[PDB]
C-alpha cells in the first residue's frame, strides 16, 4: 500500500556524528593496547616466584610479578 | 447553538488548508533517496 508518510524527528546526525568519533578514537588507542597486552601475556607473561639466591640482592623491579607492572 | 457563519467560514478554510498540509506529508516514489557506499 501507498501510504507512507513524513516522520517529523530531530537531527540525529550529529548525535551519530559524535559517537562514531568517539568510538574511533577510543579504538583507534584502545585495540592496539588490547592486542599488545596480549602479545605480552602469551609470549612473555607471568614471572614465576622464586627464592632469593644467597649473596644476590635483586633490583627493585624484581619484586613485582606482571611484566607490564615490572 | 451552532456555529456562526464567520465561525463556519473559519473552519471551512482552515480545515481545507490542514487537509492540504496533511496531504503534502505522502512520500514520493522515490522520496527516501538513499546514498550506496560500502567498504539453520
Ligand atoms: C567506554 C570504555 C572506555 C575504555 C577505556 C580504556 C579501557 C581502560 C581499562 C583497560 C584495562 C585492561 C586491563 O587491565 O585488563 C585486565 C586483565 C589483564 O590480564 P593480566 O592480569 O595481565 O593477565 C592475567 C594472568 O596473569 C595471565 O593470564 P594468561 O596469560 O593465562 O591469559 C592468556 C591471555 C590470552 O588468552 C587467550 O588468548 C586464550 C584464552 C581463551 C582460550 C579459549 C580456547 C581457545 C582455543 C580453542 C579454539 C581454537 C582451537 C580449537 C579449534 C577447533 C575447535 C574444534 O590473556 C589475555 O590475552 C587477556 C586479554 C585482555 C585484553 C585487555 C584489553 C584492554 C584494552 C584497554 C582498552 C580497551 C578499549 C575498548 C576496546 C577493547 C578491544 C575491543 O585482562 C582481563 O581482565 C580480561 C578479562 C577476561 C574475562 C573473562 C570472562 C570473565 C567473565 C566474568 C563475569 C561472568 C558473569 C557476568
Amino acid at each position: 500500500h501507498g501510504k507512507r508518510l513524513f516522520i517529523i524527528k530531530p537531527s540525529g546526525f550529529y548525535d551519530r556524528r559524535f559517537l562514531k568519533l568517539m568510538r574511533f578514537y577510543i579504538l583507534l588507542t584502545g585495540i592496539p593496547v588490547a592486542i599488545g597486552i596480549t602479545l605480552v601475556n602469551v609470549f612473555i607473561g607471568e614471572a614465576e616466584l622464586a627464592d632469593i639466591p644467597e649473596g644476590y640482592v635483586p633490583e627493585h623491579w624484581e619484586y613485582f610479578k606482571h611484566p607490564i607492572s615490572r | 447553538s451552532g456555529y456562526t457563519p464567520d465561525e463556519k467560514l473559519r473552519l471551512q478554510q482552515l480545515r481545507e488548508l490542514r487537509r492540504r498540509w496533511l496531504k503534502d506529508q505522502e512520500l514520493s516514489p522515490r522520496e527516501p533517496v538513499l546514498p550506496p557506499r560500502r567498504v539453520t
